[PDB]
């Protein structure tokens, strides 16, 4: 059952593990309806959280990005507008840390082409 | 403590 109260929490309670990020994000595409809500908060909780889970939290994007592919093209859709802020704000607060962990995601996500080629870009010049 | 996640791990 979908409330968006519930997702803030999952979101405070997501982990690093494999299984943590891997079964978040199937619950998030069970209600791929609930697209649009589900980014927004994922957008709040994301810049709440501390430096070290920010990253996390992009892989749950990556996880419910590309599964979701196989259900439809919401949460796709829906992180676009949105992930040229995500990358941008993770960017920094990388001050003093390591920023090859999200150059590799793009480009495992130009490797399989998650978005296209003027969009991966944007999202490597958003850093 | 489980392994750790891969962005790579979603089927291609």
């Amino acid at each position: 059952s979908f409330s968006e109260s519930a997702l803030e929490k999952k979101l405070s309670e997501l982990s690093n593990s494999q299984h943590s990020v891997q079964t978040l994000s199937l619950w998030l595409i069970h209600h791929r309806k609930h697209a649009g809500p589900i980014v927004s908060v994922w957008h709040r909780e994301l810049r709440k959280a501390k430096s070290n889970r920010k990253l996390t939290f992009l892989y749950l994007a990556n996880d419910v990005i590309q599964n979701s592919k196989r259900k439809g093209p919401e949460f796709t859709r829906e992180f676009e507008s949105v992930l040229v802020d995500a990358f941008s704000h993770v960017a920094r607060e990388a001050d003093e840390g390591c920023k090859k962990p999200l150059e590799r995601l793009l480009n495992i996500w130009q490797e399989r082409s998650v978005y296209g080629g003027e969009f991966i870009q944007q999202l490597k010049l958003s850093m | 403590t489980s392994p750790s996640y891969s962005p790579t791990s979603p089927s291609y």
